[PDB]
């Protein structure tokens, strides 16, 4: 992948830290060489896994655990774990050479894998490093660089996380979105004055201005080695993993990491519902109720988007533009029509086909969106979107503020069950198990292939 | 040029098409402007004539005319709407007003009436009224002129949309469902209590309102209204309401750009279409973008996904600038390094085609300002019913349902094949071929049956024909019969038996299918393995039609793959700026330009007699389509006359695109059109007629009688079946070796005509039989190992009669001028000695039995005027045997070309 580039200098700095990091006396590995090797593995995983996404985090953890335990442990361990990864991958099958009372943790791993709990089996290797994965706080504080790239997918943006960090980190995060030539000139003035003033600056969505970055930002960051001699400022970049390929030298000069934090369905509902009234009310009570239902539907559709090929046969990024268009349509239909609910039948067919079904190009996914809309919008005085919540229709006095408070209360009362992806969404649990088995198979195949090379 | 044309004022009309997009000319008066006329041909008369003094600038009077045409269109609309509201017949009002005005008046009246009809829920009366209006328009279409016919067809399209919507509303069970359906349908309204007349009429869809700008649109190609089209309109109006642009993406040929253009026409706008990936310069596009922003027109980027990366980035930046200015509401946006006003009525649409990587999406900077939508091919049944309703078909719903069911049934039951395509395109082809058949038989079910049998049946294989017949019988209750049978069948029999061809049932069937297919189709494809009879079939049909109608025929047989694209279509000297005709365009110009020759009363045929590939046919896809024009990359755009017909003679379609197969009438030869003992007879007659010019009468009659009765198919059928048992190097089926056998036999018989007059009948019969055996052996098993040749010799001596002179491995007729007997001998084994200095010359050969036999057969094949192919391992002696056979003779001179991994065709000529 174009984002996971690694250089010799970064590796050597990471190894330098192995000695220059007297945190806590680790496990007694006899000779000092073994302890240094273990610390090297720990530091490499702790630093260089931030620049990777979840799947490659798992792949790195498993591969480096295999590399370490193919030397520390015995053959009864090596062939056991080799056949174990063969079992996890769906390409091979068999029983490992389980030596009783000799490889205990391998027996816990066997208990995990037989119970078909793939996620815990893959997190076992991460747990065996006994190291806490660096959050962005650790990366921004520890790394002695002024430039970071915050990559992710198109579904989640970590701008709020960076805002929360920098508000708690010494001053004034300053968001500078790109776009038209006005945005470009504003950004260049802002950076030229912020390298002197020292405030942390952020560059949302670098990708759309790729041609600009190839010409202005590239040579700038490559030449401004005196920025470290300027005031202590930090320049951030937000990109997309699926986006266009950033230039290699620009990416190499800056630090990189991948923001992997998918909020829960209830968390997304709460965030959207909170943000909707921040801009102020537009119409009466029914507009508020329809906006609440639209927030629920948007959260459900976005959550189902991530699963593939279970749920949606592809990945359709439903951004906030779809929500805005659906909200505008809801306001229009509730303004032209009357207070009664009669036009629900046309609220669905427009939302399920025109605003949220426009991007869809397969009939199965269109059917999925249509049935989701039918479930969410068709309601008669009591709506059960997920099996844990019931939404009563507005009152008779039509007190809008009380209705908004009641909707907030009914959001706060409920909590998300651990099996929400099977209960809150309509797809079955066996579908989730198949998806997890597929991802575990991919991880095991990739790590075995890497093991063949190394 | 316009600036310098400020005195004549008549040179602007050339550029009116470019600067207005819809009107092609300005109709002048002696000193006034008396109107305009569009590309389709239609006089829009301005209410107020424009005076043109000599001192006035072109800019000023063009500016006044720009508003005058819109005001005239509104005046026509207002006059027409009132007349229609009065209750005037649509037929009496068609002849008065332009298509756009009558269209908008109709749409507004229909919306007004159906609103109250929906209020009262009485749809039957208005449905019947609209049906009567449609029938009146249909019968007036037959009695329409060349200009009014397009207007009537477009009004039929819109009126059938009206009737479809009214019927769907009638079938709705509940008022809620009826209003749901009414919301999606694009309704039209006008404000009776407003000023600024040009903003009176607007359009409401899904609750969103769009103003109707009264720009003249002419009489455009109206798209058939389908429930997938109105969803496209709803998506476009949803995007336009929030000021977002409009993006379509989907498979090519789904009419994305045509849907955008139809949306513009319904709103009264002409959409400026920027065509991409046509070596389209960026500066001209930037100028067009500035014009779009300043005027307020709608700009559609056709095939936007194919552009150079730098050009794509620049144009995306410009589009983002325009869209940001529209969304914010700011005026005077900054582009082209200039601040220019931005009219708020501007809009940008994009159509993205699927690339090599599969799906194509917008650049990142545009994804935040464009609402993408996925286009699909329409449902077959809906537009099938719509087209059948376009024609005067009764029970059009039932006919369309039956046709669609039959097509799906065929696709499910018939054996899979590469050219078997029963999608929507096949349906549209069936309906287009059904259209001209209405003159012969009426608009019943049997017309559809005949069109299906004339389109689908020829393209089907042998085993699927029975499926076609029985499913046609069990789906369509009535099975028709074809007319014009006796005359053309007799003419085909005459034109075939005149050329020696055998009128078997299969050959006559294929000829009849080709004749019926060419009756309506313009581009023909004939597919079948080598030797089926494609050339024989189409030549026989050409001769039959020449004898029948009396029209002369001009045939241009061109091999496409021999000639490069520059030679076939036309080459341009980019370094000297001259365009060369090429081959196809030269013979097209010789048709259009010339009139002295018999070119109006004659049928022109261009037979591409070679394998076809997508690269060659994509340069003439416009010829294949309904445009019927050859679009050269640079030069005049040639119109093909009705007589000009393109045929494709090939043997496979493993590389031809589905579009070409669907557009072109396909005739598939699943089997040989004649049996073995009909091709043999045809070749025998073709050789007898050649010998006839250099022989006496009685001798020739006796000789041909002996040749005919000497062999019979009873004995030869076993030989032809046994020849397949032999292993053949460079294998060719015996149906193609028959030519070599017959030609060699006849030539060998003819070569000894001097020694036949004084020859006894028994010895003469033995000579003829032996020579026939020799020819049969060297044609059927002539490409065998050499021991299998002896096995075939034993087979030959077995299956023929036991009394005729047996053929041995070396039996040759040697004739001496001093004796009269045939004196057949074999195995000479000559001897020769040579000096030391002659040990290596390029012409020294040691004569052995193999060398003599090979030389004799090679020379006999050469004298038969047929090409030879010597196939053997390296060093076997093919070149040596040729050069020895031709060095002895003083009639042939050898030219040795040595082919390599790539020898271009001009190497042979050089
Ligand atoms: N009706 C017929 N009766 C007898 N012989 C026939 C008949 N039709 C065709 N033939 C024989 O079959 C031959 C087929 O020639 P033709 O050029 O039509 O073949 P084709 O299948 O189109 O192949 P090609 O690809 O070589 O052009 C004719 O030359 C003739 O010898
Ligand atoms: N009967 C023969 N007398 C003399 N030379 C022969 C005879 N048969 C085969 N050869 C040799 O076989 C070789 C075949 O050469 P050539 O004709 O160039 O091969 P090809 O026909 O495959 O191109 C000749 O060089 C010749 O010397
Ligand atoms: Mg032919």
């Amino acid at each position: 992948h174009w984002f996971y580039g690694i250089s010799i200098g970064q590796f050597l700095s990471c190894f330098k830290r192995v000695f220059i990091k007297k945190s806590r006396e680790t496990r007694a590995a006899r000779t000092r060489v073994d302890e240094i090797l273990w610390l090297l593995y720990q530091e490499v995983y702790c630093q260089f896994s931030t620049a990777l996404d979840k799947k490659f985090k798992m792949i790195m953890a498993m591969t480096m655990f295999c590399l370490y335990k193919f030397d520390i442990e015995s053959e009864q361990y090596k062939e056991a774990v080799l056949t174990m990864i063969g079992v996890l991958s769906e390409s091979s099958d068999g029983v490992p050479k389980l030596t009783v009372d000799t490889n205990n943790d391998l027996r816990y791993l066997w208990d995990y894998v037989t119970t078909k709990s793939y996620i815990s089996a893959l997190n076992w290797f991460k747990n065996e490093f006994f190291v806490d994965e660096w959050n962005i706080a650790d990366v921004v504080a520890n790394s002695e660089n002024n430039y970071f790239t915050m990559a992710s997918e198109r579904d989640v943006d970590g701008t709020f996380k960076l805002i929360e960090l920098a508000k708690a980190s010494k001053e004034s995060l300053k968001i500078i979105p790109l776009g038209s030539i006005e945005n470009l000139n504003y950004a260049q003035e802002e950076i030229s004055k912020s390298k002197i003033e020292g405030g942390w600056i952020l560059l949302q969505n670098i990708q759309m201005s790729l041609s600009w970055v190839k010409t202005y930002l590239h040579k700038h960051v490559e030449e401004t080695k005196a920025a470290e001699e300027h005031e202590k400022f930090k320049m951030f970049m937000t990109c997309h993993l699926t986006g266009d390929k950033l230039p290699a030298p620009l990416l190499q000069r800056t630090d990189r990491f991948v923001y992997e934090d998918i909020p829960g369905i209830l968390d997304t509902v709460k965030d959207l519902w909170g943000s909707q009234f921040f801009t102020g009310k537009i119409s009466g009570v029914w507009s508020v109720y329809c906006t609440f239902l639209l927030s629920w539907f948007h959260a459900l559709i976005t959550a189902r988007t991530r699963l593939v090929p279970h749920g949606f046969s592809k990945k359709y990024y439903f951004n906030d533009c779809d929500f805005q268009f659906a909200s505008v349509y809801l306001e229009n239909v509730l303004a032209t029509n009357s207070t009664n609910n009669i036009p629900w039948a046309q609220v669905r067919d427009h939302i399920a086909t025109i605003v949220y079904g426009g991007k869809i190009d397969e009939e199965k996914d269109l059917e999925v969106v249509a049935k989701l809309c039918a479930h969410v919008f068709c309601g008669s005085d009591n709506l059960q979107i997920v099996p844990g919540v019931r939404i009563p229709q507005p009152l008779l006095q039509q007190s809008e503020e009380e209705e908004r408070a009641r909707l907030t209360a009914i959001l706060s009362n409920t909590i998300e069950p651990a099996d929400s992806l099977s209960s809150w969404l309509q797809l079955p649990r066996e579908s989730i198990l198949n998806y997890e088995r597929l991802q575990a198979k991919e991880v095991a195949s990739s790590t075995e292939q890497l093991l063949q090379e190394m | 040029k316009i600036i310098g044309s400020g005195k004549h004022h008549d040179q602007v009309s050339k550029f009116m098409k470019k600067m207005f997009g819809s009107i092609e000319s300005i109709i002048f008066l002696e000193d006034f402007i008396t109107g305009v006329r569009s590309v389709e041909g239609e006089v829009l008369n301005l209410n107020e004539k424009i005076e043109l003094k000599d001192s006035i600038q072109a800019q000023e009077w063009l500016n006044i005319l720009d508003t005058e045409i819109k005001l005239s269109v509104f005046t026509q609309f207002r006059d027409c709407l009132g007349q229609l509201k009065d209750g005037t017949d649509i037929e009496v009002v068609v002849s008065k007003y332009i298509f756009q005005a009558i269209l908008l008046s109709a749409q507004v009246m229909w919306t007004e009436l159906v609103e109250k009809c929906l209020q009262t829920n009485q749809f039957s009366k208005y449905w019947k009224e609209v049906d009567m209006k449609i029938k009146g328009l249909l019968d007036k279409l037959n009695k329409s002129s060349d200009n009014v016919k397009k207007k009537i067809e477009a009004l039929l399209v819109e009126y059938l949309h009206f009737n479809n919507v009214i019927g769907q509303l009638k079938n709705c069970s509940t008022k809620e469902e009826a209003r749901l359906l009414w919301a999606k349908v694009q309704k039209f309204y006008q404000k009776n209590d407003t000023l600024d007349d040009l903003n009176s009429v607007f359009i409401s869809q899904s609750g969103y309102l769009l103003q109707y700008k009264f720009e003249y649109i002419g009489i455009p190609e109206r798209l058939i209204y389908t429930p997938l089209l109105l969803i496209g309109f709803a998506t476009l109006t949803d995007s336009l309401h929030q000021k977002y642009g409009g993006c379509f993406f989907g498979p090519a040929g789904t009419g994305k750009t045509e849907t955008v253009k139809a949306f513009g026409q319904n709103l009264g706008r002409v959409v400026v279409v920027f065509n991409c990936d046509d070596s389209f310069d960026y500066q001209v596009l930037s100028r067009l973008l500035v014009g779009i922003t300043q005027i307020g027109a709608w700009g559609c980027f056709d095939e936007f996904n194919r552009l150079d990366e730098k050009v794509l980035s620049a144009v995306s930046a410009n589009i983002q600038q325009i869209q940001n200015g529209l969304q914010v509401g700011k005026s005077h946006i900054t582009l082209l390094e200039e601040e220019t006003p931005l009219s708020p009525h501007t809009a940008v649409f994009i159509t993205l085609n699927p690339g090599y990587n599969g799906r194509s999406e917008l650049p990142e900077n545009l994804k935040k300002s464009f609402r993408e939508f996925s286009m699909k091919s329409p449902q077959s049944g809906t537009i099938a019913e719509m087209i059948l309703q376009i024609m005067g078909f009764e029970d059009s719903k039932s006919l369309a349902s039956k046709i669609v069911h039959f097509l799906e049934l065929l696709s499910s039951k018939c054996s899979s094949m590469n050219h078997y395509h029963f999608g929507l395109r096949t349906l549209k082809g069936v309906l287009r071929n059904c259209s001209p058949l209405i003159s012969e038989f009426g608009e019943g079910e049997k017309t559809v049956v005949e069109s299906l049998k004339r389109v689908i049946l020829p393209s089907l294989g042998d085993t699927d024909e029975l499926v076609f017949k029985d499913e046609l019988s069990k789906i369509f209750d009535s099975a028709g019969t074809p007319l014009n049978s006796k005359a053309i069948v007799q003419c085909l029999k005459d034109a075939g038996q005149r050329s020696g061809f055998s009128m078997s049932e299969e050959f006559l069937k294929k000829c009849m299918q080709f004749y019926y297919m060419q009756k309506t189709q313009q581009a023909l494809i004939l597919v079948g393995k080598a030797g089926c009879g494609k050339t024989a079939t189409w030549k026989t049909v050409i001769d039959a039609m020449a004898i029948f109608d009396g029209h002369a025929n001009v045939v241009y047989v061109i091999d496409t793959k021999v000639l490069t694209k520059e030679s076939l279509y036309g080459s341009m000297l980019k370094a000297t700026l001259e365009w060369r005709d090429g081959l196809f365009t030269s013979i097209l110009r010789r048709v259009n330009d010339d009139i002295t020759g018999t070119f109006k009363n004659s049928r022109i045929w261009v037979v591409f007699d070679s394998d076809l590939d997508p690269e060659y046919v994509e340069a003439m896809n416009s010829v294949l389509d309904d445009n019927k024009i050859l679009t050269l990359p640079n030069g005049e755009r040639l119109p093909i006359p009705p007589n000009f017909r393109i045929l494709f003679e090939t043997d496979n379609l493993d590389h031809t695109t589905p579009a070409t197969i669907t557009r072109c009438g396909l005739l598939w030869f699943s089997t040989d059109v004649c049996s073995i003992s009909s091709k043999i007879d045809h070749l025998l007659n073709k050789s007898y007629e050649a010998l006839d010019n250099k022989l006496s009468m009685f001798e020739l009659d006796k000789l041909k009688d002996l040749i005919s009765d000497s062999f019979d198919m009873a004995s030869l059928t076993n030989i032809f079946t046994c020849s397949n048992d032999l292993v053949h190097i460079l294998g060719v089926r015996t149906f193609n070796k028959l030519e070599t056998a017959v030609q060699l036999a006849v030539h060998l018989i003819s070569s000894y005509r001097q020694w036949f007059q004084n020859l006894d009948d028994k010895s003469l019969k033995d000579v003829i039989t032996l020579l026939i055996k020799r020819s049969l052996l060297y044609a059927l098993a002539g490409d065998s190992t050499g021991e299998s040749q002896r096995a075939f010799i034993q087979t030959i001596n077995t299956y023929f009669g036991h009394d005729s002179q047996e053929l041995s491995d070396y039996s040759t007729i040697v004739i001496a001028n001093d004796k009269l007997s045939f004196s057949s001998f074999c195995s000479e084994i000559p001897s020769v000695s040579l000096e030391a200095h002659e040990v290596m010359r390029p012409d020294i050969v040691i004569p052995t039995i193999d060398t003599i036999k090979h030389e004799k057969i090679f020379y006999d094949l050469l004298n038969s005027k047929r090409g030879i192919i010597l196939c053997g391992p390296p060093g076997s002696g093919k070149t040596m045997i040729m050069n020895n056979a031709l060095r002895n003779s003083s009639l042939y001179d050898v030219v040795g070309i040595n082919f390599s991994k790539d020898t271009t065709t001009e190497h042979i000529l050089s």
